[PDB]
């Protein structure tokens, strides 16, 4: 699933470097939490990891690199539906214990 | 007649509508994510070795399969029984409570599968990470 | 000295927990859980909201204690607002619980201001008409796991339906020791259950046990002239980490982790003291705790071995030798007597009397009576009355053959015999095969 | 007369024995049962549970939310409703006898849909498009005996009280021999059908064979757990008589659960309340406080519950538990007892959903004593060496002794060995069991961690783990002492 | 307020009986077990303790005679109300039939009906039920003693009559089946040879001297 | 079993006592309250038909069960054992405490058809 996470964060953004490895690790942790806590229909599953990668990217912009840019367009869903699912994922998994114990630094 | 006046002579199509309305494991697997397909692979693999195996023994096999593969984060026992309840809802799993037949006889909960094995191997071999779990 | 009598009575009723409601002792590690129970009761009796909840914890983990404390605390201010129905899973069966609920309904409803008359169908129909401001009915339902059987769960179904859909506010407090209590429930019963499970708190560290002992033994009221000096004696013995009382609390923490277990030893330490100085010396020394611990193990295997005669010990060593040499661990009277006779000849050749089989039979029967030998593949005491009734109507094959041919198995093996038989015993050399 | 035993607690109902077939001279002598006072149904306990209230009870903002989400107080069941209503309406209008089979998982709205169909049929019969009918509801789990259904239905038809065999022959004679112009249509709901299954299947065959009678005018709506209940537990006669057109109640999707919860909270979500700050009592239209429950929290609760079960009870209870958690935090922070924007957030929903998902087995075994942990550890070592899944208790005794005597240089073991084997005391002999051996054995048997064989020999009695091995190891890996050895 | 008798080799057991058994129900356990094998002086010590304290109200039952659980329940129902009539003869009572009890909840109901008619008493008192030989019942199962541990919980807390159970057991394994209930247990170890010699002398020399 | 033995014995005792002179529980407490219920005292004679075919554990436990009636002042119990083989078969099937109990007052009587022709 490492190749999938790399491809999703490559489509979202634009591999042993620190920021890219932490972004892929965060995307993998959100993906593994998302498979159990948030339950998706068949179509929306196809755009799961993108959403996960997207919110990972936003966290970096929140702190550790305000200059990093990201574009939601790489999510294949309808942009209203993609944004609504992103809001669900972001609100649901921001307060998770693996991302309360994570090391963004 | 009921289908005709609910949708509104009577032809072949309404007889076929009855016979499709009042009467499949390929579509059930296709509606799952990668975590639930992983659990269904370890359930069937654990039932070849034992075939009288509880949920705790099915969860016992799943932890050992993860540690030799490191695919997806290992999850808890009650999270395992929830996915088994999701596959219970989908129809792939049929959970019963029967008495075990060892030296100590009590009532235990155990997993039974009755899905078509021909269509199970076709759906799982397309996904590369699940092929260690067959 | 009536002051020491008053102090002794106060210490005993603190240790039995039979204080008044405003004076009753709640431990620190038990507060928050109690507060959670304090919410649910107060949402049912006062605010007329229906609740169902199962308390899960081991035996003697203060489930009944906290429930009675909550009911007695709400009993003094809201007396006409609720009735209490108590069921126990041991006393009440699945059919007699209907009659228990019915007769408790009459003896509770007339206590504020018929259901229990007629056949079982009529009584259950009248209960369903009665249940399926308002008076809150509170069900305290101990051993809820016995009614969550794998066949049919009619009473749990109907009671959770009363919680879900009735216009009468119902609170149900089930209590159990089973950790996986939600898997016991049938699917429709589990659907009607509120899924609210309260796990009772465990003792997590030694300071919790020391704090609970301090709460149990400190007199927080001035009803004796000896109260203050007893309080500084107790605080001196509990604040010293190298005192005997702290050592016994530490031993309980490592072995039992049970405050009723400690209370059952502390109560006769307090009660057997005659004056204040004797009580202070007893709590400083805790030697009565050592005597209590010695008496609690006096009828175990070691203490029963130490009460044996020479011929009884010789027959037991011979039977253990025959059982160790055998592959199934089985023996009878004849092989054990052959081993005994060989042993006595080998002792007298390097005197000790040889007893005949006629006299060794009584020794054998006493060894069976003292639970040293068991009959082979014996079930023993049955779990329930139906299986014991089935067992009582069957003639076992061991009871029809002569006693010299009955197969027996050892409760203590020869390796355990060598460990606790003293080396100065004359049969000590025969404990090694 | 000296009696060999006594039955001094006999409670016999006053129910008669003569059936309906022997109270008239002939078939042609039976009068019109519709024009009879006792026939076809033509509460005394409600006063007993009332008291006087002498305290004004404080209902907060979340109280109306939690009362609103109760199951006692149909956007998604419109095709099942249409099918059941069409079948029942056609059977009432044509004086026909029929069976409608309905099955599904718990809480998917089967009983609610059947009752709404029955209420709409009664509304139609009130304004005279269909002939008048009687409605009887029989739950199989509310019967003391399964034959009580026979006593119930006949008592709803004739108003008589008979015994169950006499009631069964009375119902048989009424359905078979009484002409249709002399009787009335009866619609009977059989709820929890699997509880009416006996060993000989008398009641099942009788109830679905009365529907095949010409003169019966009986409509039976049978509600069950599964589609294949007749094909599993019933004979081919009853399976043939029930029929082939069986109605599925599938679980709710997340949109349907979300619509059910929003239709509950339609008038009180994003609303305003007058709240007295000194006490906390809230009045729907002193501070004006705006109440909302977020649609994202409801949405993900609907998604999780719909993926697990599709149970409307579970979704309503998860939302009610989240409201309870929010109200508990609110009353804690405001100092509110019992006598500007309040939001039921998504974290409360996720706290409600994870509370039935956290496992207290590892937490329970983590806080056990050292001797219980040593028992579990020695059992795990025996399962590692001999691989049996059932270990003898004497083997556990010798393995505990071996683990003590091998790690005799460990500081904790040096400090605690006299506690395990002499209870820290001289004048107490070296014991063969550890201190609190049967105490921790019975403690692990009470918790359901272990299973113990029923034998009276303590050594060769076997003990099996009832929980999974990795959570037991996990609990053994938390401890600092059993990690070292 | 308890007289402690003098039993020659049961001093600890007599002190424990003085510690656990009293006329105050406030400081008396609901259940008490005396465990020991045959001929260890359990019955002897309990008789000497109750003879030294005549204010204690004791009802003696032998389960070995009763054989099954149903005659044991009926015997409890008969003997409790007979002792209560012979204890307070000026109290008007209704004679409940002990044969009405076929089930344990019927015992609970019968005991409640007997105990509610003694609320005119001034002080709360204890009624001691000695089941001398509980595990000598010929129809014994593991679930029976559980019904007797929890029997006080189904009886009213504010009653004037408060029943207390004193059990006598023989086997160690039967007692160790119920270890997590934390019932106070006094154990009677087997006598040694000097103790049984002294007991035999002081119990048999008086009638060996006066033999014809 | 022992329970059926006691129940049949106590039903026979109560039936005979009522047939010569409210019901009771068919149990050994009837022996305890026999003088309180009938005024007279009691002498029970137990005749065991075909002792060689009985289960000797059940008979043994019934003998120790009947031994409990010795503490009542108004009770006399006699036992009659119909032995068809010899006494050495029945002394090895009972326990030694039972033999010591039965030794205090016992009489042999060899009565048959071949006795002395
Ligand atoms: N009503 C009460 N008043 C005072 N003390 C009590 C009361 N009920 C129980 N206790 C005491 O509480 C301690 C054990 O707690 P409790 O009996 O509540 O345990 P529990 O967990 O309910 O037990 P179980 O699982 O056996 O039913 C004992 O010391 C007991 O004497
Ligand atoms: N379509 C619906 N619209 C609104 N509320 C619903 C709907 N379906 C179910 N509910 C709610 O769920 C509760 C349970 O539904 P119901 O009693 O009909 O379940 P059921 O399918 O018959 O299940 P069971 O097999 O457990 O009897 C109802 O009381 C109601 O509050
Ligand atoms: N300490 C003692 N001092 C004097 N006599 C004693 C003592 N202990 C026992 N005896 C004598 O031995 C007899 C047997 O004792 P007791 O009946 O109390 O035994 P037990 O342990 O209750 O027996 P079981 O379990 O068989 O009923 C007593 O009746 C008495 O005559
Ligand atoms: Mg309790
Ligand atoms: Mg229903
Ligand atoms: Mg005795």
């Amino acid at each position: 699933s490492m190749q999938q996470v790399q491809h999703c964060v490559a489509e979202v953004l634009r591999w042993s470097s620190g920021y890219l490895k932490k972004l892929t690790n965060a995307t993998s942790i959100l993906y593994n939490t998302s498979l159990n806590k948030v339950m998706l229909k068949q179509d929306e599953e196809v755009a799961r990891c993108h959403i996960c990668a997207y919110i990972a990217s936003q966290k970096m912009n929140e702190k550790h690199m305000p200059d990093l840019c990201y574009y939601i367009d790489s999510i294949p869903l309808e942009p209203k539906k993609a944004k609504h699912l992103m809001n669900l994922f972001r609100q649901s998994l921001s307060n998770s214990s693996p991302m309360k114990q994570f090391a963004w630094t | 007649i009921e289908i005709y006046e609910l949708e509104k002579k009577i032809g072949l199509n309404y007889i076929a509508k009855v016979f499709s309305k009042f009467v499949s494991t390929r579509t059930r697997i296709a509606k799952l994510n990668i975590q639930q397909k992983l659990i269904l692979c370890t359930i069937i693999q654990s039932l070849k070795l034992n075939s009288d195996a509880t949920i705790d023994e099915s969860f016992d096999h799943y932890i050992k399969a993860i540690t030799k593969t490191d695919t997806l984060a290992p999850l808890q026992r009650n999270e395992f029984l929830e996915i088994c309840t999701i596959l219970e809802t989908c129809g792939l799993v049929s959970i019963k409570k029967t008495k075990c037949k060892g030296k100590t006889k009590r009532f235990v909960d155990k997993i039974d599968v009755d899905l078509d094995m021909r269509e199970f191997y076709d759906e799982m071999t397309k996904i590369s990470i699940l092929k260690p779990f067959l | 000295d009536p002051g020491f009598g008053s102090l002794q009575r106060r210490l005993l009723q603190q240790l039995y927990g039979t204080l008044p409601t405003d004076e009753k002792i709640i431990f620190t590690y038990l507060q928050d859980c109690q507060q959670e129970i304090d919410r649910i009761i107060k949402q049912s009796i006062i605010q007329k909201e229906s609740h169902s909840v199962i308390l899960v914890g081991p035996r003697q983990s203060y489930k009944t204690y906290l429930l009675d404390y909550e009911l007695s605390l709400l009993q003094q201010s809201y007396k006409e607002q609720f009735i209490t129905i108590r069921l126990n899973g041991f006393i009440h069966s699945e059919q007699t619980a209907i009659n228990g609920i019915a007769t408790q309904l009459e003896q509770q409803l007339q206590k504020i201001h018929t259901i229990s008359s007629g056949s079982l169908t009529e009584v259950f129909e009248k209960i369903l008409l009665l249940l399926d401001t308002k008076i809150t009915v509170v069900f305290i339902f101990d051993e809820i796991d016995t009614f969550a059987g794998p066949v049919r769960q009619t009473l749990l179904y109907n009671l959770f339906d009363m919680v879900e859909h009735s216009r009468v506010p119902v609170c149900i407090f089930g209590c159990t020791t089973k950790l996986n209590i939600l898997e016991y429930l049938e699917k429709r019963v589990k659907s009607r259950f509120s899924q609210r499970v309260i796990y009772m708190p465990q003792i997590q560290n030694l300071d919790d046990m020391v704090d609970a002992v301090r709460n149990l033994l400190t007199v927080r009221s001035e009803i004796s002239p000896w109260v203050s000096q007893w309080n500084e004696t107790l605080e001196k013995e509990l604040s010293d980490p190298r005192s005997n009382l702290n050592r016994h609390i530490r031993m309980n923490f490592e072995t039992f982790r049970s405050l009723p277990t400690l209370k059952n030893s502390i109560i006769p330490l307090v009660a057997t003291s005659k004056n204040f100085g004797s009580l202070c010396t007893a709590i400083k020394s805790c030697s009565f705790l050592d005597i209590y611990n010695k008496n609690q193990l006096s009828n175990n295997l070691t203490g029963r071995l130490q009460s044996l005669s020479d011929l009884e010990l010789a027959i037991l060593i011979s039977a253990a030798r025959v059982a160790l040499r055998a592959k199934d661990g089985s023996f009878n009277f004849n092989l054990a007597y052959a081993e005994y006779e060989k042993m006595i000849k080998a002792i007298n050749s390097r005197t000790i009397k040889l007893w005949l089989k006629k006299d060794v039979k009584n020794v054998w029967e006493n060894l069976v009576q003292l639970d040293f030998f068991t009959e082979k593949s014996a079930v023993g005491l049955r779990d329930n009355a139906t299986a014991a009734f089935y067992a009582s109507n069957y003639q076992f094959q061991g009871t029809m053959i002569p006693f010299d041919l009955r197969s027996y198995q050892m409760q203590i093996i020869l390796q355990e015999l060598r460990r606790i038989i003293p080396k100065s015993n004359m049969y000590y050399s025969w404990t090694q095969l | 007369v000296i009696r060999k035993f006594t039955k001094k607690n006999v409670a016999r109902a006053k129910k008669k024995y003569t059936p309906f077939s022997k109270r008239f001279k002939s078939i042609a002598a039976i009068p019109d049962l519709t024009s009879l006072p006792e026939f076809y149904g033509n509460s005394r306990f409600e006063n007993k549970l009332k008291t006087t209230q002498k305290h004004q009870i404080v209902e907060t903002i979340f109280s109306k939310v939690k009362k609103q989400l109760n199951s006692s107080y149909l956007p998604a069941r419109e095709n099942e409703f249409a099918s059941i209503y069409l079948s029942a309406y056609s059977a009432i209008e044509s004086d026909s006898a029929t069976t409608i089979y309905v099955a599904g998982t718990p809480g998917v709205g089967k009983t609610l849909t059947v009752r709404e169909v029955v209420k709409e049929l009664l509304s139609s019969s009130a304004q005279r498009e269909i002939p008048d009918f009687l409605y009887v509801e029989i739950n199989g789990l509310k019967m003391v005996k399964p034959t009580d259904c026979y006593e119930t239905l006949w008592n709803k038809v004739s108003g008589e009280r008979l015994t169950w065999a006499a009631s069964m022959e009375s119902l048989e004679f009424y359905f078979k021999r009484v002409p249709k112009n002399k009787k009335k249509t009866i619609v009977v709901l059989l709820d929890e059908l699997d509880a009416m299954v006996t060993k000989s299947q008398d009641i099942m065959y009788n109830f679905f064979n009365w529907t095949t009678y010409e003169n019966a005018k009986l409509i039976v709506i049978a509600v069950a757990n599964t589609m294949d209940l007749p094909e599993r537990q019933l004979g081919n006669k009853i399976t043939s008589r029930i029929g082939f057109t069986r109605i599925m109640f599938t679980g709710y999707t997340h949109e349907e659960l979300k619509n059910i919860i929003d239709l509950r909270l339609k008038g009180l979500n994003d609303s305003f309340f007058y709240v007295d700050t000194k006490t906390g009592n809230a009045i729907l239209i002193v501070r004006k406080v705006r109440l909302r429950m977020s649609a994202d929290a409801i949405e993900i609760a609907s998604r999780k519950v719909a993926s697990v079960s599709g149970d409307a009870r579970r979704a309503l209870k998860v939302c009610k538990r989240a409201a309870e958690i929010a109200e508990k935090h609110y009353m804690a922070k405001h100092g509110y007892g019992y006598d500007g924007v309040q939001t039921v957030h998504i974290t409360h929903v996720m706290k409600a959903l994870n509370e039935t998902l956290n496992s207290h087995v590892i937490t329970f075994m983590t806080r056990l004593s050292f001797t219980a942990k040593l028992f579990i550890y020695a059992l795990l070592n025996l399962m590692k060496k001999n691989g049996s899944q059932e270990q003898e208790l004497g083997d556990i005794v010798d393995e505990i002794k071996l683990l003590i005597e091998v790690n005799g240089s460990n500081k904790f073991v040096m400090e605690i060995a006299k506690t395990l084997f002499q209870q820290g005391s001289d004048n107490i002999s070296e014991q063969l069991r550890i201190i609190s051996w049967d105490f921790v054995l019975n403690q692990l048997l009470d918790a359901g961690i272990l299973f113990k064989q029923t034998m009276k020999n303590d050594r060769i009695c076997c003990v099996k783990l009832n929980i999974s091995v990795e959570e037991a190891k996990r609990a053994m890996n938390e401890d600092e002492t059993l990690r070292n050895l | 307020n308890v007289t402690t008798p003098e039993v020659a080799f049961r001093e600890y057991q007599t002190n424990c009986l003085a510690s656990y058994i009293s006329a105050d129900p406030d400081i008396t356990p609901s259940n008490l077990i005396l465990q020991g094998y045959s001929g260890t002086g359990k019955t002897y010590t309990l008789k000497k303790y109750f003879n030294a304290n005549p204010n204690l109200h004791a009802v003696w039952l032998e389960p070995v005679e009763l054989v099954s659980w149903k005659p044991l329940l009926q015997a409890i129902a008969r003997t409790v109300q007979y002792k209560l009539k012979t204890l307070y003869p000026n109290i008007p009572t209704t004679d409940y039939d002990p044969l009405q009890v076929e089930e344990p909840f019927l015992l609970v109901k019968t005991l409640h009906n007997i105990f509610v008619q003694y609320e005119s008493l001034q002080e709360k008192t204890c009624l001691f039920l000695i089941l001398d030989g509980f595990d000598s019942l010929q129809d014994l199962d593991a679930a029976l003693f559980n019904k007797y541990i929890k029997l006080n919980e189904l009886l009213p807390k504010d009653s004037k009559i408060n029943i207390k159970f004193i059990y006598t057991m023989l086997e160690t394994s039967f007692l160790q089946r119920y270890s997590t209930h934390c019932i106070p247990t006094v154990m009677f170890p087997r006598y040694n040879v000097d103790e049984v010699s002294t007991i035999l002398v002081m119990s048999r020399c008086g009638e060996l001297m006066e033999d014809s | 079993n022992v329970r059926m033995m006691l129940r049949r014995s106590m039903y026979k005792l109560y039936s005979a006592a009522d047939a010569e002179e409210n019901d009771v529980s068919y149990d050994l407490s009837l022996v305890e309250n026999f003088k309180r219920l009938f005024g007279k005292d009691l002498a029970m004679v137990f005749n065991f038909k075909d002792v060689d075919s009985i289960n000797f554990n059940t008979l043994d436990n019934f003998i120790i069960l009947l031994k409990s009636a010795f503490k009542y002042d108004h009770v006399k119990i006699s036992l009659i054992f119909n032995i068809n083989t010899n006494l050495s078969n029945i002394e090895k099937n009972l326990r030694q405490s039972t033999i010591r109990l039965l030794k205090r007052n016992y009489h042999k009587l060899d009565v048959s058809s071949n006795k002395g022709f």
